[PDB]
C-alpha cells in the first residue's frame, strides 16, 4: 500500500470501550462529608454523552472506598482486547491526590495503577482516560477582570480544577466542569482531537462561570480545569 | 454554587 | 468583515516574547547535589530552538534560590505588552513541586505565581509556558514490552516526567525530554498545534529511550513526560 | 544515563 502515518490511537476496534461513572452523592454520617447536590445531573449528562460516543456506560452510585477499589480491580481484570479505550469518571469529594468513597478516601494513584501498561495487558497501548470532578485542596481563585513503553504511558487525567484548588458544583445545574465537558463533547467530538476539546472546556469553565455566595470568602470565585496528559498519540472519538 |  | 473565529492565542504581536532558560549544572558543595553533566547540551539546543521560533532568549547559569526568585520577580515586572507569550525553561535537580537553586530549593508555585493573571497584567490572557527538566520524586518506570478569568488560567507546565518519578539525563547527549522537545519543535512548529507537538514529544521519549546502568536498580528504565495544561486556546508558533 |  501507499505511505502510512501513525499519529493517532486506533479507535476502530469492535468496541469503543467501557465508561465507568462513579457518582458519590451521599456520604456516611461519621465522615462529616456533605451531600453533593447536583451530581446526579452530572452523572446523567455523562451517561448520555458517552452513550452517543458509543461507550458501554456503567453507572455506579454511592460506593465505599472498598467498593471503589474492588470495582477498579475487577474492571482492570476484564478482557479489553476488543475495546479501543477505557474511560473512568469520578464524581466525589476530594483533596490533592485523593477521591472519597462514601466512608473514606481512595488514592487516585491506586485507582490508576490497576490500569498500568504491565498490569492491564489488554489496555497496553490504548488510551486510559480519567475524568475527575472533585476538589484538589481549599484554595480559591479570585480571578482578574479582563522494545518497551513506560507503564505510566497512555494515561490522561482530566481534572476539573487546578492543583490545590476547590472545584465548583451547582446544586441545580451540576458541576461547572462536567456541564462544560459534556457540552463540548456533544459539539466537537466529530470534529476535534480530544486535547483541543478539553482546551475548549478550559475556556468555557474559565470564562462563563463565576461563583455566587452570601459568604464573602466564597463569592465571585473562578475556576480553571487542568489537563494532565501522558498520552502518546492524538485521540479522535471518530474514525474512518 | 457549592465546593466539592 | 466576514465570520470570525477565536480559538487560538493571538501570536502576531510585535514580539513572540521572552524565553528564559535557567541552567543549573553545578551546585554548592554543602547541598550534596551532583553536577548535571549534559545540561549544557540541553541549554544550547533550547537556545537555538527558541531562537528559530523568534523568542528573545536569555540564558542564565548556576543561579542560587535567591537569584531564581529575584529573576522571576524582575521579569514578571517587565512590560510584556508587545509580546505574544512567555516561556521559562528550568533545568535542574528537583522533587515534586520543587526545583533546586544551586544552594537550595524553590517552590514551583512561587515561580509561577509571579505571572498570575492579576500579578503580571501585561501577560494576562497570554500563554505562559513553563518547561521543566527535573526529577519529581524517586520512582522508576520498569516499562512493559510491547467579566473575569481565573488568575491561574493560560499556564502550561510541560514536565519531563510523570509525578513522583525520576527524570533521565544523558551526560553526552543531554536530557531525554529536552532532546526530544527540541527535535519536535524543529520538525513541527510550522505545522502543528503545541499540544500535538508535546504529544509527539511524549511518544518520542516513551518509545526511543531506555536507561543503561551497571546498577540493576537503575537499569532498563523508561520515562513518560506529563503535559499539565491550563491553557484556554490553541497555541501555534506561526501566524497569518 | 543519570537521574536529575
Ligand atoms: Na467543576
Ligand atoms: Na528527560
Amino acid at each position: 500500500s501507499g505511505i502510512s502515518l501513525d499519529n493517532s490511537y486506533k479507535m476502530d476496534y469492535p468496541e469503543m470501550g467501557l465508561c465507568i461513572i462513579i457518582n458519590n452523592k451521599n456520604f456516611h454520617k461519621s465522615t462529616g462529608m456533605t451531600s453533593r447536590s447536583g451530581t446526579d445531573v452530572d452523572a446523567a449528562n455523562l451517561r448520555e454523552t458517552f452513550r452517543n460516543l458509543k461507550y458501554e456506560v456503567r453507572n455506579k452510585n454511592d460506593l465505599t472506598r472498598e467498593e471503589i477499589v474492588e470495582l477498579m480491580r475487577d474492571v482492570s481484570k476484564e478482557d479489553h482486547s476488543k475495546r479501543s479505550s477505557f474511560v473512568c469518571v469520578l464524581l466525589s469529594h476530594g483533596e490533592e491526590g485523593i477521591i472519597f468513597g462514601t466512608n473514606g478516601p481512595v488514592d487516585l494513584k491506586k485507582i490508576g495503577n490497576f490500569f498500568r501498561g504491565d498490569r492491564c495487558r489488554s489496555l497496553t497501548g490504548k488510551p486510559k482516560l480519567f475524568i475527575i470532578q472533585a476538589c484538589r485542596g481549599t484554595e480559591l481563585d479570585c480571578g482578574i477582570e479582563t522494545h518497551k513503553i513506560p507503564v505510566e504511558a497512555d494515561f490522561l487525567y482530566a481534572y476539573s480544577t487546578a492543583p490545590g484548588y476547590y472545584s465548583w458544583r451547582n446544586s441545580k445545574d451540576g458541576s461547572w466542569f462536567i456541564q462544560s465537558l459534556c457540552a463540548m463533547l456533544k459539539q466537537y467530538a466529530d470534529k476535534l482531537e480530544f486535547m483541543h476539546i478539553l482546551t475548549r472546556v478550559n475556556r468555557k469553565v474559565a470564562t462563563e462561570f463565576e461563583s455566587f455566595s452570601f459568604d464573602a470568602t466564597f463569592h465571585a470565585k473562578k475556576q480553571i480545569p487542568c489537563i494532565h496528559s501522558m498520552l502518546t498519540k492524538e485521540l479522535y472519538f471518530y474514525h474512518h | 454554587d457549592e465546593v466539592d
